[PDB]
């Protein structure tokens, strides 16, 4: 009645059977790079 | 009359300290621009150092130009005018005592 070709393993990103997908995937989002620093600081008891 | 002449002699003395020491202050701060501000850290053995923000400043010259400018004028004035204070109390108490 039916026959699907499907790939794996390493076809992962393929499909063989035409089932004609209009699939579209969307982007990643691009996340905000945090680099965090710690300099030393002077005491801000100075000011008073 | 006397207490505020007195008053605004400790005030003007007041203001020309912070002056000198904000103007001894930014004579040792290495500066640089920012977006639409300035950070002006100082020199340190080792490699942190504490820095300080100024923001709504397009380049760091305004801090360095204009701004000390405004310092040297202000504790001109300043001291001009602890100086008037004080001779106003002295002909005050040489009139008085």
């Amino acid at each position: 009645t039916s026959i699907a070709i499907t790939g794996s393993g390493s076809c992962r990103h393929l499909q063989f059977i035409p089932v004609a997908p209009p699939g579209i995937p969307s982007s990643v989002t691009p996340p905000t790079e945090v680099p965090d620093r710690d300099p030393e600081k002077s005491s801000e008891d100075d000011v008073y | 009359y006397f207490v505020l002449s007195a008053l605004g002699l400790v005030v003007c003395v007041l203001a020309v300290a912070f002056a000198a020491h904000h103007y001894s202050l930014l004579t040792h701060l290495t500066c640089e621009n920012a977006p639409d501000s300035c950070q002006c850290k100082l020199p340190s053995s080792e490699p942190l150092s504490r820095t300080f923000v100024y923001r709504d400043v397009t380049d760091c010259t305004s801090i360095t130009g204009t701004f000390q400018v405004f310092l040297l004028v202000q504790m001109v004035l300043n001291l001009v005018c602890g100086l008037v204070c004080l001779v106003a109390c002295f002909v005050m108490w040489k009139h008085r005592y």
